[PDB]
């Protein structure tokens, strides 16, 4: 079942076709597609642990022994060492799901395995692949539709903000954070909702810093209105707070002007070497004195300076801060609404930044030191600074809030949501069965099998939860089609009651269509493939 | 080589471009075009330009191609255009050819 | 000769001919001293490369005023076998005064 | 002249397809944005541009 | 054979010369053409492909298939070079000259094995192929109309059918219309560059978009671009080739001052060349400001402060299409930048689009170009589509410069059959049994049709010969009807060159396979 062709011609004379083709190996007919359902399946059942409010870690370690705890199915997947094709396609399929939505990067890799599972059983009972994709996805138009009918909108006002927080909650209730769940999700929501164009627009996600520290407590999380900054004050002896302070943004190193053309100063007597002290000192001087006048408190500098300018600006009650990288030069200029002035001489008071509180702040016996900007009149920019015991809950916090900022914007580009908790996947199952009856025979195999796939979300989360699955599973059914009532779904938390709606389990629903859309294409393109010629070389 | 400006300053006067890098298909260009290879920018002299009746970029295939063409059934150097569906056949065709 | 002439427009047969056999470089040299050019806009760079050739010129002008004070008709010819090279500005100077040259003779 | 005839070799129509031009054919493009001459008035110099 | 003391040819030559190195070549031929078989038609598969470093590729395409296959066998390449011939000068139909080629070796091979003399075999395929070719021309529907709806149709037609092989069949009517429409704005070269085609991962098939304009990935801005408004409504767009950073005059320019008040005169030169350049730029009245070469920190900065847009490093090819949809012209210089040498759009906006920001030039109205976005859930998906939508642009183009169409699904050929059975019927006889062979080798496609489908091909095949025989020229395969139909009322339409180019190719490959009679193998060096 491998090696190709091998005849040898039936003259006994030489038959090389392929290079190497001793040393390669291919898969043809039913059993490539056997095998890849198989990997397909092994790499789903593998996610599908991870499903919901009591899904359970992974524990990620990379070449260099570095370890990562993590729920995020995308990060899960992309520090797997795979080698099978058809998991390099899934774990495609979780970045490209956290690319468009940045939520459910875990859903579509279980809904692929469980449509290649039904395409198994149905191709072992003897039907074209093609077919089934093509049910597949006439089915996944059904489901779609039937999402965007049972769909319902929310306000994304700043005023009222309810759904939003109770929307970010649902995102982060899975992830290790819950213990700040609502926390978590106020701020992942306001700092959405800062950065943000209000007509519908986009959310720019680089004016928001997401940065980390050790120590602390996760409670301590908070949302700064304003820039961190890993630098600190220059002269150790400049004061450590700075109070309405008016910044003044420059990106020339406080140094002699240098041109950038290769230059040569001659220097041919003693009143030439004086004339040339006599430059540097007043070149010192000068720019000293031109960011006094502007009448500035506080100068941020991008490329640094040296002992001179250091002592000027100490002895001329102007802290400074140095060597800002550019994108925090970017932010403090954004969120004090200065400009970024490239040379004193166009330095100017309109020019300069404000913030209510520049201060410095320590993190206990480290030594470390990092500046605060905040209080700004009007920031668009913010900033999350993230504290934790350790470092690894430090990271996961992070994708967590990333998460929640992705969810939020996701609403923001579309406020119709859809009730979780496999209510969806329920009415939507429901809805391909329905359609399924008016079908011809021949493609109602395939919507069957997609409406038993759509229903594994429910049975993952229930078995997740020590439930039963079946039983629960078929119980919501029932109750879904004997009560008109698309919100009912899988009681993960045991709070007593089916109905998400008092629940509060809200999930966006484009995220929705797109797990089931790229689910559909990835499911069909596995499908598709029907041979494989891998070198088989072993290669070291 | 084209400088930059000098490209930028042609296309203002509307001037068409064609860089050989072959010393051999300038010569060859400037037999079948009847123009002198000059050493320097200087403006060419009436002698020394070069005329013909159509020249034009064109695809055939999938390759362009620029082609200096005459109208009249004459000139110092005359083209074989080869077309086939194997790089081989063509070669063969080129030896029968030659 | 194991070597002809080396511009395109040069003169193939030569019916009458006078021989100048020379051994003096009539291509591009440097100085032995480093000189380097030094200039500030490009009018001129233009002149600096104007006047750089000079010096060979100055030779290939003599050779060409030989040419026309021999022979003052078409008839004749000049065949110039040179042991040293020839750039091709003096190859083109000397074929537009109809002289066949060679170079890098034995 | 043998030199004097020359051969373009493009793939693709067959050798039926083949056919003679007055001239010649270089498979290279154009470095500026004209593209087409009708009353060509080449000028050429060795020297680069 | 006997030692000579002194060998003619280097030791390790290796030589195979009479009827069985023929008959090898034959079945190497048939092996090549076994690979892609299976990628043919509507139920056509995808092959994957991994190479030594790892990547794999997936395809539906032969001549990609073929082309990632490393084959040494010296008859089997000639299958790879007609495959990749007709991909140049058709675009589609790779799978079916390879197909035609190896059938035509299978038909012929018997007569080869009974020594009958290539030449023979040669000259059949020679005259077969000149009839079929002139069949192909007198039967193509064309309709003298000129009419803009009907001509639109047809494109869409052949679009249709040439992507309804590949993984966006189900999307096939969607993207036929974009290639239609994405072709008519090219203005009479119809070049492949003016086609602007972006991959970006994440989305729904159906989310991808064709903008009547250009887009291009943001550009690795510097500081400061974040203070720069991303949305403009009326802009005009100064289309650059400069390097707008403070740097060195020149390369080999060395400035030389012995006073200090030279040296401040010197640093304030260079920074009034840059802010002349900059004041220039911004006195043009533009807007956004495009260049091929690095555009500083300082720049942005200044155009920051101008309320504009700055994008330096933007590729050769991106520019070239926003020249060709606004309409300006790349200056290497700003000294001259009057109103007509600028671009202008309608909406000018930068966008998040699936996890990466784009710059969009939309409301073009004297756009020649346009630029495909595509969508999909990983990266070999997008290419794929990249390659199927290669296709259908390949063949709009063609039938854009001749509209010349034909019933595909077999139909085109199941009748070239029947038309060279019919003439080979009249024939004194030793051509006869080499033209029928070919005639029977041209029913190659309508079966392995039949085969990848799951239907009974036999039976399938007798139909149409019985409907072909008895009357009507495009009765083809009918996929979904487990059964045959009249193709052309069913608009399974191709180009009439594509079906040339395809036998032409096949026959000439298949003379030039036969006509060799021995193969000899220098040692490798
Ligand atoms: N409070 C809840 N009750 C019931 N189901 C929930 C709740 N929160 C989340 N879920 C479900 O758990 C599933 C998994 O969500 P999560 O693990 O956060 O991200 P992903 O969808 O990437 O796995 C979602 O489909 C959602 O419907
Ligand atoms: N809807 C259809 N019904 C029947 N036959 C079709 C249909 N669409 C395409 N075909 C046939 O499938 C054959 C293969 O086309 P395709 O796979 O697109 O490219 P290639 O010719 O390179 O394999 C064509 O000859 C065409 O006649
Ligand atoms: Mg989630
Ligand atoms: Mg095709």
């Amino acid at each position: 079942a491998s090696m190709g062709t091998l005849a040898f011609d039936e003259y006994g004379r030489p038959f090389l076709i392929i290079k190497d083709q001793d040393r390669k190996s291919r898969l043809m007919g039913l059993e490539a597609l056997k095998s890849h359902i198989m990997a397909a399946k092994a790499v789903a059942n593998t996610m599908r642990t991870s499903l919901g409010p009591n899904g359970l870690d992974k524990m990620m370690v990379d070449k260099d022994g570095d370890v990562t705890v993590t729920n995020d199915g995308a990060t899960i997947l992309s520090m797997m060492d795979v080698d099978h094709q058809i998991a390099k396609l899934m774990v495609e399929l979780s970045k490209s799901q956290d690319d468009e939505i940045g939520d459910g990067t875990t859903g579509v890799v279980v809904l692929a395995g469980a449509l290649l599972e039904e395409a198994e059983q149905l191709l072992d009972r003897g039907i074209h692949p093609i077919r089934i994709a093509d049910g597949y996805e006439q089915a996944a138009r059904v489901a779609i539709e039937h999402l965007d009918k049972i769909s319902d909108s929310v306000l994304v006002d700043i005023k009222d903000t309810e759904p939003l927080i109770q929307t970010a909650k649902t995102t982060l209730g899975s992830k290790v954070v819950n213990s700040c769940h609502r926390q978590m999700a106020e701020i992942a929501v306001n700092a959405v909702l800062t950065v943000a164009d209000m007509e519908r627009r986009d959310v720019d996600f680089e004016l928001i810093k997401v940065e980390g520290k050790v120590g602390g407590r996760l409670e301590d999380t908070k949302l700064i209105k304003g820039v961190i900054v890993d630098k600190d004050f220059s002269h150790p002896q400049m004061p450590k707070k700075v109070e309405d302070a008016k910044i003044a943004i420059l990106t020339c190193p406080f140094e002699p002007p240098k041109p950038k053309t290769k230059h040569k100063l001659d220097v041919t007597s003693v009143e030439d070497y004086k004339a040339l002290q006599k430059y540097e000192k007043e070149k010192f001087e000068e720019m000293i004195q031109q960011i006094k006048e502007t009448g500035a408190n506080l100068a941020i500098c991008q490329w640094g300076f040296d002992d001179e300018a250091n002592h000027l600006l100490l002895q001329n009650n102007l802290p400074a801060v140095r060597w800002v990288g550019g994108p925090e030069i970017e932010l403090i200029a954004i969120a004090t609404g200065g400009r970024i002035v490239p040379r004193f001489s166009e330095l100017t008071a309109e020019k300069l930044g404000f913030a209510g509180l520049v201060q410095e702040i320590s993190f206990g016996t480290t030594k470390d030191k990092m500046l605060v900007i905040e209080q700004c009149k009007n920031s668009r920019a913010v900033t999350i600074f993230i504290r934790g015991g350790n470092k690894m809950i430090i990271e996961e916090a992070k994708r967590s809030l990333h998460d929640a900022l992705c969810v939020i914007r996701n609403l923001i580009r579309d406020n119709r949501v859809v009730y979780g908790g496999g209510a969806a996947e329920i009415s939507c199952a429901l809805a391909v069965s329905q359609e399924a009856d008016k079908c011809p025979t021949l493609e109602q195999y395939a919507m069957r099998a997609f409406a038993d796939a759509l229903e594994v979300i429910p049975m993952a989360l229930s078995e997740n939860s020590g439930m039963n699955p079946i039983q629960t599973m078929t119980e919501v059914r029932a109750r879904q089609v004997k009560e008109m009532n698309p919100a009912l779904g899988i009681d993960c938390l045991h709070k007593g009651t089916n109905d998400m709606k008092q629940q509060h389990v809200i999930e966006t629903l484009i995220g929705k269509k797109q797990q089931i859309s790229l689910a559909t294409q990835m499911v069909r393109m596995i499908l598709k493939i029907d041979d494989i010629r891998k070198p088989g070389e072993s290669e070291e | 080589k084209v400088a930059d400006m000098a490209l930028h300053y042609a296309n203002k006067y509307n001037i068409m471009l064609v860089r050989l890098n072959s010393k051999w298909d300038l010569r060859r260009l400037c037999k079948t075009v009847g123009a002198t290879a000059l050493p320097r920018l200087t403006p060419p002299v009436l002698e020394e330009m070069g005329h013909c009746d159509s020249v034009y970029l064109s695809e055939v295939g999938d390759t362009q191609v620029v082609v200096f063409k005459h109208e009249k059934e004459d000139g110092a150097i005359s083209t074989i255009v080869l077309r086939g569906s194997t790089d081989n056949l063509m070669d063969d065709i080129e030896r029968a050819v030659d | 000769l194991d070597h002809g002439a080396r511009h395109p427009d040069m003169k193939k047969r030569v019916e009458d001919a006078y021989i100048l056999t020379c051994n003096v470089s009539l291509e591009y040299e440097k100085t032995e001293v480093n000189s380097g050019f030094f200039y500030k806009s490009a009018e001129e760079r233009e002149k600096l490369v104007k006047a750089e050739r000079k010096f060979i010129e100055d030779r290939v002008k003599k050779i060409i005023e030989l040419k026309r004070k021999v022979c003052g008709d078409s008839d004749k010819g000049f065949v110039v076998i040179n042991q040293k090279g020839i750039d091709p500005f003096s190859l083109d100077a000397l074929s537009k005064e109809g002289i066949v040259a060679l170079r890098r003779a034995k | 002249n043998v030199d004097n005839i020359r051969v373009c070799k493009i793939l693709g129509s067959g050798i039926s397809s083949s056919s003679v031009l007055h001239g010649m054919v270089f498979k290279k493009e154009t470095e500026g944005d004209v593209t087409s001459v009708k009353d060509a008035k080449i000028a050429v110099y060795s020297c680069p541009f | 054979m006997m030692p000579t003391p002194v060998i003619l040819l280097k030791e390790g030559t290796d030589s195979s010369q009479g009827i069985p190195q023929l008959v090898s070549n034959i079945s190497a031929c048939q092996v090549i053409a076994e690979a892609v078989r299976t990628t043919l038609g509507p139920r056509g598969m995808d092959k994957l492909i991994v190479d030594g470093r790892g990547k794999a590729t997936i395809s539906n395409d032969g001549a990609t298939i073929l082309k990632l296959l490393d084959v040494v066998h010296p008859a089997a390449k000639t299958l790879v070079d007609i495959a990749k011939s007709q991909d140049a000068e058709v675009g589609d139909g790779t799978t079916s000259v390879t197909l035609l080629a190896a059938e035509f070796l299978k038909q012929v091979k018997p007569y080869v094995e009974e020594g009958l003399h290539p030449q023979i075999i040669i000259r059949a395929f020679r005259t077969a192929t000149q009839l079929a070719v002139n069949k192909i021309k007198e039967i193509a529907v064309t309709v003298k109309k000129a009419d803009k709806v009907e001509q639109r149709k047809l494109l869409e037609k052949c679009a249709m059918t040439a992507l309804s092989s590949k993984l966006i069949s189900q999307q096939k009517a969607f993207f036929a219309k974009m290639v239609v429409d994405a072709v008519m704005m090219l203005d009479d070269l119809l070049q492949l560059k003016m086609i602007g085609i972006k991959k970006v991962q994440g989305g729904a098939l159906e989310d991808s978009q064709l903008v009547a304009g250009v887009a291009f990935k943001k550009t690795f801005s510097y500081a400061g671009f974040e203070m720069q408004p991303k949305k403009y409504h009326n802009p005009k767009i100064a289309l650059l080739n400069v390097e707008l950073e403070l740097k060195a005059e020149k390369d080999n320019a060395e400035i030389r001052v012995h006073t200090v008040e030279d040296y401040q005169a010197i640093v304030d030169a260079e920074w009034n060349i840059l802010y002349d350049k900059l004041e220039k730029i911004h006195h043009s009245g533009a807007k956004v400001v495009l260049s091929k070469l690095p555009i500083g920190d300082v720049a942005t900065q200044y155009f920051a402060d101008r309320d504009m847009f700055c994008a330096g490093r933007v590729p050769e090819e991106d520019l070239k299409r926003t020249m060709m949809a606004c309409g300006g012209s790349i200056q290497t210089s700003v000294n001259a930048l009057s109103a007509d040498v600028l671009g202008r759009c309608q909406v000018f906006e930068e966008t998040q689009i699936g996890g990466e920001r784009y710059n969009f030039f939309t409301g073009c109205p004297k756009a020649k170009t346009c630029t495909f976005i595509l969508r999909g859930g990983a990266e070999q998906f997008m290419e794929e589509t990249e390659r199927s939508l290669h296709d259908a642009i390949m063949i709009v183009r063609r039938a854009i410069k001749n509209d010349s169409v034909v019933a595909g699904g077999g139909a085109i050929e199941m009748e070239l059959s029947k038309y060279l059975r019919d003439y080979s019927r009249t024939i004194p006889g030793k051509q006869q049994l080499l033209i029928g062979a070919y005639a029977k080798a041209l029913e190659i496609i309508p079966r392995q049709l039949c085969d990848n489908a799951g239907f009974d091909a036999t039976n399938i095949l007798n139909k149409l010969r019985a409907r072909h025989a008895q009357g009507g020229t495009w009765y083809g395969v009918d996929i979904n009807n487990e059964d045959i139909a009249d193709n052309f009322e069913a608009f399974v339409w191709e180009p009439a060159m594509v079906r040339i180019n395809a036998l032409t190719a096949a026959s000439e490959a298949a003379c030039l396979i036969v006509s060799v009679d021995e193969t000899i193998k220098n040692p490798r060096s």
